[PDB]
C-alpha cells in the first residue's frame, strides 16, 4: 500500500490470529502461538466504527413525496420536474460512488499505517538485542521467555537487562 | 398488507437505515437517497491475504 | 536457531470485495453495505397510518361517488393514496374535471 | 437453531481424568468465525474460563495458565463434537461445567462474547462410595414455643451422593416446610435438615411423619417425630 | 492478570426501581472486548450485553451498558420480576485471556423481618451411634445478614458448626437458616449448657435459645 | 496519527515552544531552550492557508433570490419549489459535513507527517555521531556547542568534523 | 511531500531515465546508465489509470434538453428553472474543483509513497553490505558487477554471497 507493510514487506496475513486485527506470533523454548495487540486493534475498531457512522448518520432527510402529477398541457413543468429528479439522481450517484471509492482506499491505508507503526514500536525497543530478519520478524540475540515476550508486547521491554547477553551472542 | 414503515416505494417498502437505495426514485417518507449504483460496499477491515 | 517474534495481521475465509480508487475487486476481511437493495414487496402503513386503496377506481371516481366505488369504505384518515395502473372508473359522464391534479395533491394525505 | 448437548460422568474419583463431551447441532465444530470453549462455575472460584478450540485450516488450542498442564480439548469432525480432558483431578475441580461458543468480529464491530451456553454438567469429585442416609428426629417441646406455633424437623445425616428428597406426611403438609440444601461434611458425606412449623395445639393430638428417599442406594425411611 | 471487581455484592431493590451495577477492573480494558451476562436462578448464563453498549439478541430495552477504560456499568431502567438474577461482567486480554467478576445478585426484596429461633438437642438415637448434632433454626427472616454463634458452658465455639441458607421464598421473599453444631458424644457429655445466639438487624439485642444436657 | 509521531513516539507537545508549530529543544554545555524550525512551519502555514482558502474561494455564487410566492391553486409547483430547496439543503449539508470531517483527518495527518519528516532529516545527519534515545530526542556522542546546534537546525552538520571525536566516545 | 522522498531526501529527478516513472542509476566497473523498475512503475500506471477512469466513468448522464421557454406571465417558474440550473452549476463546479485539488494532492503523495517504498526495499536487501550515503544512493562495500546489479533490481540479492567480502571492507574503513 502507501505505507508498504500490508502486501509489502509483510507478505501475507495470519488466519490463526483470531483475537484482533493486529498482533504477534512468537516461539521460544516454552511454547509458541498467536496473540493480538488489543491496544492498536481497539483504536482501529473505535476509529472505523466512528467512520462508518459518520457516513451513515451525516445523511439526514426530512419527509418528502417525490411524486408530482402533470397533465398533457403541462409538459414544460413536467420536464422541469424531471430535470430536478434526474439532476439529484446524477449528483447523489456520483457522490456515493466516488466516496466509497476514495474512502475504501483511505481505510486500507489506515490498516497499513497501524501495522507499520506497530512494527516500529517493537523495532525501537529491541534496538540491537534482536535481528531484523525481514518479513516483519525479529530474531532475538538472547533467550526470551514468556515473561520477556509479554514485555515486548506491553511496551516495557528492558533493554539494559538483556543488553549484556545480546552483546556476546552478536560476536 | 399490514406492516409499519417509515419509507414506502411503489414496488414495496424499505426497512433500512443506510443512506442510499436503488429500489425506486419515487418515494414517500423519510427515505434514503435514490442512486443508480448497484453495489456501494464500504470496507471496514484489512486486505484479506491468506 | 534462537527465539523469534513476528508482527502480523488478520486473514480469514472472507470473499467480500470492495472497489478502491486504485483497484477494483479488492478482497477485504470485513465490510459493510451502504446501499439498500431489498424490499418486502408490500405497501405498508406509513407513519403507522394505513393508506387508502382505491381498487378499480381513481380519485375522481372515489371523490365524486362513481357507482363502482360505493363499496369503498371511507375511513377518517390516511397517509397516502393508492391507485392501480388499470384504475379507470372516474368521470363516467364525459367532461372536464377542473383542477384535477391540484385536488389530488390536496387529498394525498 | 443452534443447540449444545453435554454428556459425561457426574462423579470422578479424586485422582483420575475428568472427561466431558459437547455435541453441536446447527453449527459446525470445524467452523471458522467462531470458537468453542469450556467454562466451569464453582461457588468457591466464581466463573473460570478453561480453554478453547478453533479450526482455521488447522486445529488450535488455548488453555488457561492456571492449569495449562492437565487440560486438553480434542475435536472430532466425523461426529461434529468436541470433548474435555482434565487430568489429575482434585476437589478444586468440582464445579458445574459449560461448553460455550465465541462469536467475535460481527457488526457493530469486534468484541469476544459468549452467546451460546450449554445446559451445564455438574461434576463432583469424591472418594466415598455410595452410602445410604441416617435419619434422626428433631423433636419439639414446650420451650420450643416462639409465639403460638412450634417447630419440628428431621435430620438426614451422612449420605452419598446427592440428592435426597424429603416430604412431610407423604406430601399432605407443604405449608411452612423448609428443606435446607445439603452441606458437605468433612467426612465427604452430605447432611441435610428439613423443618416445618405447626401450631402448638397440634403437637399432642396430630401426627407428623417425614419421608426420606435416597434412590441411589434404594433407601426409603419414614420416621415419626414426637415431643418430649 | 486483569481482575474484574463488581459492586455491590448484593443489591436489594423493589420491582420497578432502577438499578445500576458497576464493574471496576485492575487495568485498562478494551471497550469492545467487555461483555455482561445474566444468570437466572437455576439456569445457565446468558449473554446480555456485548461490546459494552450493545444488547444481545432478544434483550429488552431496559438493559443498557456503559463505561470505558477501568470502570464499567450495567443499568436496568425498570425492574421486572424476571430480572431477579445474578449479573456477571467479562473481559478479554491477551495475557489472562478470559476473566469474569464475582457477580452481583439482584435481590428483589424489602420489608425487614426478624427471625423466630428454635433449637433442637441431639436425639437419643444419634447419641447411641457416637455423634451429637445440635441444630439451631432461624425461620423466615430478612435480610440474610445474620450472626449465629454457639456457646457451650458460655464458651464460644468455633470451627465445628455448619450453616445452611434456603433460597429466597417466592411468597414473602424471606430466608431460612440452620446451623448444625457437630461434635463427638464424649465432648457432648463433657459439658452441660448448650446455647445458640442470634444477632440480626431485626432484633434489638441478640437472642439466645439454650438447654441443658439430659433434660 | 498515521505517520505515528504526534501522540506517537513523541509522546506529547511543548507548551514552552511558542515560536512555531514544529521545532527543537537542545541541551548543551552553554545553554538549553526551545526554538522553532521556521522552514517547516512556514511550509505548513502556506500549505494550510492555501487549503482553507481553496475551500472558501471555490464557492463562487451569483446574485439570486429564493423567495417564491404561490397562490392556493399552485400547491403542486409549490411542493416542487420546496423539493428543490429541501433537496439542495440535503446536498450541501452532507457535502460540507463530510468535507470538514475528511479534510480534518488529512490536516492532522499533514502535521504528523511534517514532524516525522523533520525528525528523519536530523537522523540522516547524525548518522552514528548521536544516540537515538527514543521520544524524538538525540543524545550526542561529542561536544556540540551552539555552532554545532545551529548547524543541525539549519541542515549543515559536518559529519567528518565530529566523526573522529564520536568514534572514541562510543566505547 | 508527506513521505519525504519526492523533493524530500531524494532532492531531484532524472531526465535521462525515460523508461518509466521510478528506476535505478548504477555505477560499477562494467559501465553505468539508467534503467527503470518496471514492477513499481506498472503498479503506479495501473493504479493511476484506474483512478482517472473511475473519476470519468462514474459520471453517466442521459439524453436531456435543458432549454425551457416561458412567456411573459410565467416569470415565476422561469426564475425557478433558473434556480434549478444555477443550483446545479454551483454544486458541480464546487465539487469538480475540490475533487481535482484533493486528488491531485493524493496523486502526488501516491508517487512519493512509491519512491520511498522502493528505497526501503533496496535498503532492507543491502542491510550490512552497503552504506546509505543519503539522497537515495547506496555505496557498496564489495564488488558488484552487472550480475549483482540485475539481482538487486529484480529482488534476488544474495546477501550471504557477499557478506564476507563486505565485512572486511567495512572494518578496514573504520580503522
Ligand atoms: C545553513 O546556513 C548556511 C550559512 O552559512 C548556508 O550556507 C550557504 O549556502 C548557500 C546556498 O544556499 C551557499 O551559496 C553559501 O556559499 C553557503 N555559505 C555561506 C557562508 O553563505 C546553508 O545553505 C544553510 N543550509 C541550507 C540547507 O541551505
Ligand atoms: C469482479 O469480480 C466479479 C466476479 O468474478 C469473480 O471474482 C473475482 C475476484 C475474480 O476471481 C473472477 O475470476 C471471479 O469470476 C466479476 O463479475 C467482475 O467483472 C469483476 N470486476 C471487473 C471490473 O472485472
Ligand atoms: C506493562 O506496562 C505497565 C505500564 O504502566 C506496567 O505497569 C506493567 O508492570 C507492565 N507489565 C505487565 C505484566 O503488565
Ligand atoms: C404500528 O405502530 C402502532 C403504533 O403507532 C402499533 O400499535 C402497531 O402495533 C404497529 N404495527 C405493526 C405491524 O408493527
Ligand atoms: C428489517 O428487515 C430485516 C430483514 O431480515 C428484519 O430482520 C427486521 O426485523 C426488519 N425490521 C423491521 C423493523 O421490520
Ligand atoms: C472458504 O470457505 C469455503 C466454504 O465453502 C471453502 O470451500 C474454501 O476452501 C475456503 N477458501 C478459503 C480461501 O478460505
Ligand atoms: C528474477 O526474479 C525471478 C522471480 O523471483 C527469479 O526466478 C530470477 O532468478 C531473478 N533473476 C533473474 C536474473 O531473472
Amino acid at each position: 500500500g502507501l505505507f508498504g507493510a500490508i502486501a509489502g514487506f509483510i507478505e501475507g496475513g495470519w488466519t490463526g490470529m483470531v483475537d484482533g486485527w493486529y498482533g504477534y506470533h512468537h516461539q521460544n523454548e516454552q511454547g509458541s502461538g498467536y496473540a493480538a495487540d488489543l491496544k492498536s486493534t481497539q483504536n482501529a475498531i473505535d476509529g472505523i466504527t466512528n467512520k462508518v457512522n459518520s457516513v451513515i448518520e451525516k445523511m439526514n432527510t426530512q419527509f418528502t413525496a417525490v411524486g408530482k402529477e402533470f397533465n398533457h398541457l403541462e409538459k414544460r413543468i413536467e420536464n422541469l420536474n424531471k430535470k430536478v429528479d434526474d439532476g439529484f439522481l446524477d449528483i447523489w450517484t456520483y457522490n456515493a460512488e466516488l466516496l466509497v471509492l476514495l474512502e475504501n482506499e483511505r481505510t486500507l491505508d489506515y490498516h497499513d499505517s497501524n501495522v507499520k507503526n506497530l512494527y516500529e514500536k517493537v523495532r525501537s525497543q529491541l534496538k540491537n538485542n534482536a535481528k531484523e530478519i525481514g518479513n516483519g520478524c525479529f530474531e532475538f540475540y538472547h533467550k526470551c521467555d514468556n515473561t520477556c515476550m509479554e514485555s515486548v508486547k506491553n511496551g516495557t521491554y528492558d533493554y539494559p537487562k538483556y543488553s549484556e547477553e545480546a552483546k556476546l551472542n552478536r560476536e | 398488507h399490514d406492516c409499519n414503515t417509515t419509507c414506502q416505494t411503489p414496488k414495496g417498502a424499505i426497512n433500512t437505515s443506510l443512506p442510499f437505495q436503488n429500489i425506486h426514485p419515487i418515494t414517500i417518507g423519510k427515505c434514503p437517497k435514490y442512486v443508480k449504483s448497484t453495489k456501494l460496499r464500504l470496507a471496514t477491515g484489512l486486505r484479506n491475504i491468506p | 536457531p534462537g527465539d523469534t517474534l513476528c508482527i502480523g495481521y488478520h486473514a480469514n475465509n472472507s470473499t467480500d470485495t470492495v472497489d478502491t480508487v486504485l483497484e477494483k475487486n479488492v478482497t477485504v476481511t470485513h465490510s459493510v453495505n451502504l446501499l439498500e437493495d431489498k424490499h418486502n414487496g408490500k405497501l405498508c402503513k406509513l407513519r403507522g397510518v394505513a393508506p387508502l386503496h382505491l381498487g378499480k377506481c381513481n380519485i375522481a371516481g372515489w371523490i365524486l361517488g362513481n357507482p363502482e366505488c360505493e363499496s369503498l369504505s371511507t375511513a377518517s384518515s390516511w397517509s397516502y393514496i393508492v391507485e392501480t395502473p388499470s384504475s379507470d372508473n372516474g368521470t363516467c359522464y364525459p367532461g372536464d374535471f377542473i383542477d384535477y391534479e391540484e385536488l389530488r395533491e390536496q387529498l394525498s394525505s | 437453531q443452534v443447540q449444545l448437548q453435554q454428556s459425561g460422568p457426574g462423579l470422578v474419583k479424586p485422582s483420575q481424568t475428568l472427561s466431558l463431551t459437547c455435541a453441536i447441532s446447527g453449527d459446525s465444530v470445524s467452523s471458522n468465525s467462531v470458537a468453542w470453549n469450556w467454562i466451569r462455575q464453582s461457588p468457591s472460584r466464581g466463573l473460570e474460563w478453561l480453554g478453547r478450540t478453533y479450526f482455521r485450516s488447522k486445529w488450535y488450542t488455548d488453555y488457561a495458565e492456571s492449569l495449562k498442564s492437565r487440560m486438553t480439548i480434542n475435536p472430532d469432525t466425523s461426529k461434529n463434537e468436541f470433548s474435555l480432558h482434565l487430568k489429575s483431578v482434585t476437589s478444586d475441580d468440582t464445579a458445574v461445567y459449560y461448553c460455550v461458543r465465541g462469536i467475535i468480529f460481527n457488526w457493530p464491530l469486534g468484541g469476544w462474547s459468549f452467546d451460546l451456553w450449554g445446559r451445564g454438567t455438574l461434576v463432583s469429585v469424591s472418594s466415598p462410595s455410595t452410602k445410604g442416609p441416617s435419619v434422626f428426629p428433631l423433636a419439639p417441646s414446650s420451650k420450643s414455643t416462639s409465639g403460638g406455633t412450634a417447630a419440628l424437623g428431621c435430620l438426614v445425616k451422612d449420605y452419598f451422593p446427592e440428592p435426597v428428597t424429603v416430604s412431610w406426611n407423604s406430601g399432605a403438609l407443604t405449608s411452612g416446610v423448609h428443606t435446607f440444601p445439603a452441606v458437605l461434611q468433612s467426612s465427604g458425606l452430605y447432611s441435610l435438615s428439613s423443618v416445618v412449623t405447626v401450631p402448638s395445639s397440634s403437637l399432642g393430638t396430630q401426627t407428623y411423619i417425614c419421608n426420606v428417599n435416597h434412590k441411589p442406594s434404594n433407601t426409603k425411611v419414614d420416621k415419626r417425630v414426637e415431643p418430649k | 492478570e486483569i481482575v474484574l471487581t463488581q459492586s455491590p455484592g448484593t443489591l436489594s431493590l423493589s420491582p420497578g426501581d432502577s438499578a445500576t451495577l458497576s464493574c471496576r477492573a485492575s487495568q485498562s480494558v478494551a471497550s469492545s472486548y467487555l461483555a455482561w451476562y445474566q444468570q437466572k436462578p437455576g439456569q445457565s448464563p446468558r449473554l446480555l450485553i456485548y461490546a459494552t453498549i450493545n444488547r444481545a439478541a432478544d434483550i429488552p430495552d431496559r438493559f443498557s451498558g456503559s463505561g470505558s477504560g477501568t470502570d464499567f456499568a450495567l443499568t436496568i431502567s425498570r425492574l421486572e420480576p424476571e430480572d431477579f438474577a445474578v449479573y456477571y461482567c467479562q473481559q478479554f486480554d491477551s495475557s489472562s485471556m478470559y476473566t469474569f467478576g464475582q457477580g452481583t445478585k439482584l435481590e428483589i426484596t424489602r420489608t425487614v423481618a426478624a427471625p423466630s429461633v428454635f433449637i433442637f438437642p441431639p436425639s437419643d438415637e444419634q447419641l447411641k451411634s457416637g455423634t451429637a448434632s445440635v441444630v439451631c433454626l432461624l425461620n423466615n427472616f430478612y435480610p440474610r445478614e445474620a450472626k449465629v454463634q454457639w456457646k457451650v458452658d458460655n464458651a464460644l465455639q468455633s470451627g465445628n458448626s455448619q450453616e445452611s441458607v434456603t433460597e429466597q421464598d417466592s411468597k414473602d421473599s424471606t430466608y431460612s437458616l440452620s446451623s448444625t453444631l457437630t461434635l463427638s458424644k464424649a465432648d457432648y457429655e463433657k459439658h452441660k449448657l448448650y446455647a445458640c445466639e442470634v444477632t440480626h438487624q431485626g432484633l434489638s439485642s441478640p437472642v439466645t435459645k439454650s438447654f441443658n444436657r439430659g433434660e
